[PDB]
């Protein structure tokens, strides 16, 4: 339940660095035939640009669903680094034994070498293709042979590639320069570190979403997640004074009957360790974290409360929660201040806008105990931004302790004042009550100068920025773990080890770039998705994997409205450089490849005039149609959306000219016969009777030698005239020498993820530690 | 339980005649079983029965060869 979300925290691998074994492509070489014109067949072929892997669905919203499928798939594929000799092959008829960068590229060279009909000018572009190297800068060029749309995803792979030169000094700085200029460690290294080496850097940028801005529920869990991991490097104190030789001294200045040791006279409860380390703990954790903690006291123990007024003069205000403090605060002034210069008890009410130290500061009339209260009242954290993150700094005098002495000065006046309206017995208890804690002054200071030093030391290791903000839960604090921490504590500094604050760091560092990289992977879908005009996509799932991949969270019990709320934050996020620009380059070739794939159409035109095909040479005559000009078109999505075949079957009864646009099928039909006869405007009368657009097929007119019935054409003197063309463009032609491009790359860099494992550190010892003002702590005796 | 009598029933069926290099046997692993087991949380001592929980995480770094002294055993 605890220990469970640290194993969650401490489970979270880095991103991993990615390296692609084979380049990106969607076309291929392909050879068909060429059809001179007349129709009649070549005894040569030709190679064309086709698809791999022709699965367009039927339907624009598919299509762009289809096109969102690849923006993901390209952005899975998209590395963080390459080295082109890893994927290289030779050529096997190359001058020079060369080599090229894919093992398809190879392939291509290799069966256009072979064929009868190829020039000799593309088998000698073949022979004197071939890799080069430039070694003083570390770099090679590879030939390759690829689609446009192929090369300019592949050389943005190339010259937009996240590394950076490794060296000695970056691992200095990417230790916080707190830690380098704390006189307390001692660092160093036992290697150094070429130029060959690379390393990527962590995205830390801060909290695009605002969750301190009503999500509370998962600031709630995140602070909690925060809070516990800080509680796994606070360190142990690893020694104190002992419980019973303290519990007698305590007992010999209050003077108690023989064997009261076992009902712990109220004084006495509670002063174990176990409580001590666990108060420690707490206060610091909730200060990092930013989380709220709530007070469980009594108050017929007066020890409490006198370990309250250390407390709340070290710890803002702010920072607890606000009943509980009121309890403490008024528990305070009725029976220690108040008693003490025969004011009345006190009319405090339940709620009321001021607290009781407020109330009491300008009431009663002497220095220490007046100034002492300002300090409590007006003590709260100073914001300040350094090394990049906003912190919560505490005053610089509650650090350099000496807030202990003005609180030494009002007990010191207490215990100087009379009770009168109270009597003797309880004067003395109080006044002996906080004996033992001017007893233990020195050592008070002492530990508020620890508690700072470890705090500040800590909070170095942090990412994230620290808000100031108020929590549904808190984390409970018994004062018997205050009073134990105040009267359990001496000679015994803790300094954390230099290992812990890595581990601390490193945590976070690698949280934090979960946090952004997630968020610019939902980012780039939803923009995606809202620029494809996908309008019936319900942008949830998203948001569970966006949860999910976030592995501190609860999806099973999350609502939709936060999702949604956090949908409408996501909106509003640039898009990173990387993400934004693979999906630009589909924007503007998502069509290109939309025109190709023979098992689609992107419409049908009907006009009832005896038209002349198309002397294309991939096929003969078509009925082929490829500007979509003159017609008015109609859009079947629009038609699919709201079902009015009212225009459309006007259009078709009246025999009216037409282009229908949207994603269809069609079907070659290489029968003379079918063209005079007229069959593909026999398709659309199933649109008037069962008015669906589904089953709409039309026909492709491919006419050739190979048809079985050309002779016609070649006795006859007919052009093919037809009737109901088709809107569909044609494949393009492979120039072998066009398609070639020479990629670049570095040659033999080294990748170091880990950054620290490097660094070796040490601590002085802990008797000579010191603070920020160049003074020891822990040396009051 | 199950895995009770499946301990007893091997036991019972092999120390009528083994008698001499049984529990030496199974009860050696176990010094190295623990050597592999990560602290998600601790207890601490101070003096003869104090204690200090923390919450501490650590791992487990143990080497290949202590593996092959377990198989082997």
């Amino acid at each position: 339940p605890k220990e469970s979300i640290l194993k969650k925290l401490e489970d979270i691998k880095p991103e991993q660095v990615k390296k692609q074994t084979k380049l990106f492509r969607i076309f291929e070489p392909r050879q068909l035939p060429v059809y001179r014109a007349n129709g009649e067949k070549e005894l040569r072929n030709r190679w064309y640009w086709k698809l791999k892997r022709d699965t367009l669905p039927d339907g624009d919203y598919d299509v762009r669903e289809y096109f969102l499928n690849l923006y993901d798939q390209v952005l899975t594929e998209m590395p963080d680094y390459l080295l082109l000799k890893d994927m290289a092959v030779e050529n096997k008829n190359s001058r020079d034994a060369g080599k090229v960068v894919d093992s398809e590229t190879a392939a291509i060279c290799d069966a256009i070498f072979q064929d009868e009909e190829t020039e000799g000018v593309v088998r000698r572009f073949i022979a004197e293709m071939r890799q080069r190297v430039q070694a003083d800068r570390n770099v090679v060029n590879y030939p390759s042979i690829l689609h446009p749309i192929d090369h300019a995803f592949n050389e943005y792979f190339l010259q937009h590639q996240l590394v950076e030169p490794l060296n000695n000094d970056i691992i200095f700085n990417y230790i916080p320069e707190r830690i380098r200029n704390d006189v307390n460690y001692i660092l160093n290294m036992d290697r150094n570190l070429p130029s060959t080496a690379r390393y990527i850097r962590p995205n830390l940028l801060q909290d695009r979403l605002n969750l301190h801005d009503n999500f509370e529920s998962l600031w709630d869990t995140i602070t909690t997640s925060n809070y516990i991991l800080a509680r796994s490097v606070v360190p142990d104190l690893k020694e104190l004074v002992s419980t019973e030789a303290q519990i007698q001294k305590m007992s010999q200045d209050l003077q108690l009957e023989a064997l009261t040791i076992q009902s712990e006279t109220q004084f006495l409860t509670g002063i174990n360790s176990q409580a001590a380390n666990d108060c420690f703990k707490t206060l610091i954790a909730a200060m990092l974290s930013q989380r709220t903690m709530s007070l469980d006291f009594v108050t017929t123990n007066y020890m409490s409360l006198i370990s309250g007024m250390w407390l709340l003069t070290v710890v803002p205000n702010d920072m607890f929660i606000r009943e509980s403090l009121v309890a403490c605060q008024l528990a305070i002034i009725n029976t220690i201040i108040y008693p003490a210069f025969g004011m009345q008890r006190m009319h405090y009410r339940n709620g009321d806008p001021q607290t009781p130290f407020q109330i009491a500061e300008q009431q009663i009339q002497n220095f220490q105990v007046a100034n002492w209260l300002h300090f409590v009242n007006n003590n709260q954290f100073r914001q300040v931004v350094i090394d990049g993150v906003l912190n919560q700094v505490l005053n610089d005098n509650i650090r350099n302790g000496h807030v202990v002495n003005q609180l030494m000065e009002a007990l010191m006046q207490l215990s100087r004042q009379q009770f009168p309206t109270m009597p003797v017995d309880y004067k003395r208890s109080i006044q002996r009550g906080i004996l033992l804690l001017s007893n233990r002054l020195g050592q008070l200071v002492d530990l508020t100068r620890l508690l700072a030093y470890n705090y500040e030391t800590l909070m170095a290791c942090i990412t994230m920025n620290m808000q100031h903000v108020q929590t549904l839960t808190t984390e409970k604090l018994q004062l018997t773990s205050v009073t134990s921490l105040c009267m359990l504590i001496g000679n015994a500094t803790v300094i954390p080890s230099p290992q812990t604050l890595f581990h601390y760091y490193n945590v976070n560092v690698n949280f934090h770039s979960n946090y952004n990289e997630r968020i610019n992977d939902a980012v780039a879908i939803i923009t995606a998705a809202n620029r494809l005009n996908l309008y019936q996509k319900k942008m949830k799932s998203i948001v569970e994997d966006f949860l999910k991949r976030l592995q501190i969270f609860d999806i099973s019990r999350v609502p939709d409205d936060q999702m949604y709320r956090l949908r409408d934050r996501l909106r509003l996020l640039p898009v990173e450089i990387r993400r934004l620009d693979i999906f630009n380059l589909i924007l503007m070739n998502m069509e290109q490849i939309e025109r190709a794939s023979d098992k689609i159409a992107q419409g049908v035109i009907i006009a009832y005039r005896d038209m002349q095909l198309e002397r294309d040479e991939m096929y003969g005559y078509v009925n082929i149609a490829r500007n979509l000009d003159g017609f008015q078109q109609i859009n079947l999505e629009e038609l699919m959306r709201t079902g009015d075949y009212a225009q459309i079957t006007n259009m078709l009864l009246n025999n009216q000219p037409v282009a229908l646009v949207g994603a269809l099928p069609f079907i070659t039909d290489s029968s003379v016969i079918s063209l005079v006869a007229k069959l593909d405007a026999t398709v659309f009368a199933q649109i008037v009777k069962l008015r669906k657009v589904d089953t709409l097929k039309p026909i492709l007119y491919k006419i050739n030698s190979d048809s079985n019935d050309f002779y016609l054409v070649a006795n006859y003197d007919w052009v093919p005239t037809s009737t109901t063309k088709v809107y569909k463009q044609i494949p393009q032609q492979f120039d072998f020498r066009a398609s070639m491009h020479m990629l670049t790359s570095n040659l033999t860099f080294t990748v170091y993820s880990d950054l620290l494992a490097f660094v070796s550190a040490d601590t002085v010892e802990p008797i000579n530690a010191v603070a920020f003002d160049n003074m020891r702590i822990m040396n009051e005796l | 339980s199950h895995e009770d009598y499946l301990i007893a029933r091997e036991l019972i069926v092999l120390s009528y005649s083994n008698r001499s290099t049984l529990a030496k046997l199974v009860s050696s692993p176990m010094s190295i079983l623990v050597a592999l087991v990560d602290i998600n949380g601790t207890f601490i001592t101070n003096e003869e029965l104090e204690l200090e929980f923390s919450n501490k995480y650590v791992r487990a770094i143990v080497p290949d060869q202590t593996f092959d002294e377990l198989k082997q055993m």
